[PDB]
């Protein structure tokens, strides 16, 4: 076979309102 | 800025008022939206804001202060850039084990948005020795302690030019290892996506995620109720099969088939994608693991899937049935069974409205199909290639060549080729 790909072809920030 | 009396209060040695005036800045960072961090920072406050965060200062200065200067850093990388320049993120490392558990949660938040600004001050973070700080936090029995840490710890392994450091970031493996057995929802999405990170990258980095048993449980959270849960788990078990054939066999191994299968008639559009993307990195195998991706039955819906499903899933689709069929060679079996659950009509079909990258994907299974052709009716003694009657039959023949038209100089060779060699 022929290949391989390591791609197919979460949250930065955060604000704490409690 | 402008402010006396709260900025002096706060520049203050009244600890009272030193207080008083750091939780009237933090409800104001406190964004409901919106919130008007230029205005703290052109005030002068943050590097007294920093101060409160040394270490014998008292526990609930020191909570108050790092959740302001959380929000600031959680604004503009400009703003961001303000708390880094104050020298805060040595302070917020060192609250890590000296702090309270309250005191740990803002400090680990901090360093999340820090983090998650820039692979610069990303890496700035593993420079300041915050990893084993950080590992130590989950030590701790907190649920919202471990939800942060896993979080902050996420964003230190996200990120690819350039990647952070190996020597740093793999540290966390055997923590990882022991996330993806939460019972937190929460923290087990970001275990995932951070082992997503880190599984992306060479052999070496893959076999470190295998080593400490953590394949196993991805493939048993590729059936969590939580479509957040599946598509980093996915992700991850998708790194871990562009390995070799060696680490291949052990996602295999742990049952990754049956569960691939499932997630082809996932409600999410991108998990059908990238569980076609992950079948064709394992059909990229050798013989028996295609023969492996055939005795699962996930050929079937993944024909299905190259007919009706999406384009870019779709695209996925082709790539898993193309390389499977250039193990056809070895074993032409693998061709017969391809052709007989109906995948040439949609490879034909899908010549004329795909890219110049997928068409020659597909030329190249199409290919493959009719070379098993040829050998089989020499080999036999017959007149008629029927792989190429098939491929006339479903009317493919012409879109096969509908493709030299094409501007692509090879996308035109293999479509010529085709026709000047089997019809």
């Amino acid at each position: 076979t022929r290949k391989k790909r390591k791609d197919p072809d979460s949250n930065s920030k955060e604000n704490k309102i409690d | 800025a402008e402010l006396p009396q709260m900025t002096q209060q706060l520049n203050s040695d009244d600890m009272q008022e030193q207080l008083s005036a750091t939780v009237k800045f933090r409800q104001i960072l406190s964004r409901e939206h919106r919130p008007p961090i230029d205005v703290v920072i052109q005030a002068g406050v943050v590097p007294r804001l920093v101060e409160f965060m040394r270490e014998n200062q008292p526990e609930m200065l020191q909570l108050e202060a790092a959740w302001a200067l959380t929000n600031i850093a959680s604004g503009t990388s400009a703003q961001t850039k303000v708390v880094v320049d104050a020298d805060a993120v040595p302070l917020f490392i060192q609250l890590l084990y000296t702090g309270s558990v309250e005191v740990k949660e803002q400090a680990i938040w901090a360093l999340g948005n820090v983090a998650g600004d820039s692979t610069d001050y990303r890496d700035y973070v593993l420079q300041c020795n915050a990893m084993e700080p950080i590992l130590g936090l989950f030590n701790s029995n907190k649920p919202s302690l471990i939800r942060t840490a896993t979080w902050t710890l996420s964003n230190l392994c996200r990120g690819k030019k350039p990647q952070p450091d190996w020597s740093v970031v793999s540290q966390a493996l055997p923590t990882l290892a022991k996330l993806i057995y939460s019972m937190d929802t929460e923290t087990l999405v970001d275990a995932c996506w951070a082992i997503s990170y880190l599984s992306d990258g060479p052999q070496e980095a893959i076999q470190a995620v295998i080593d400490v048993r953590i394949p196993k449980r991805l493939v048993e959270l590729l059936s969590h109720e939580s479509t957040l849960v599946q598509t980093p788990a996915l992700r991850a078990v998708g790194n871990i099969v562009t390995g070799n054939d060696l680490q291949t066999q052990v996602v295999i191994n742990a049952g990754v088939l049956p569960a691939l299968r499932l997630l082809l008639s996932s409600p999410k559009e991108n998990i059908k994608k990238e569980a076609c993307w992950t079948i064709s990195n394992i059909t990229a195998g050798n013989t028996e693991q295609i023969q492996a991706v055939i005795d699962a039955n996930l050929i079937p819906p993944l024909v299905k899937l190259l007919e009706v499903a999406e384009y870019k899933t779709k695209k996925e689709a082709c790539w898993a049935i193309s390389n499977a069929s250039s193990g056809g060679l070895q074993r032409p079996d693998i061709i017969r069974y391809l052709v007989s659950q109906g995948c040439i009509k949609p490879l034909c079909d899908l010549l004329e409205i795909a890219d110049n990258r997928i068409i020659e994907v597909t030329l190249d299974a199409l290919e493959n199909i009719l070379k098993m052709g040829e050998a089989d009716k020499e080999a036999r003694g017959l007149n008629i290639n029927e792989n190429a009657d098939f491929i006339e039959k479903a009317g493919g023949m012409e879109k096969i060549f509908n493709c030299q038209q094409n501007e692509n100089d090879k996308i035109y060779e293999k479509a010529y080729k085709i026709i000047e060699t089997y019809f």
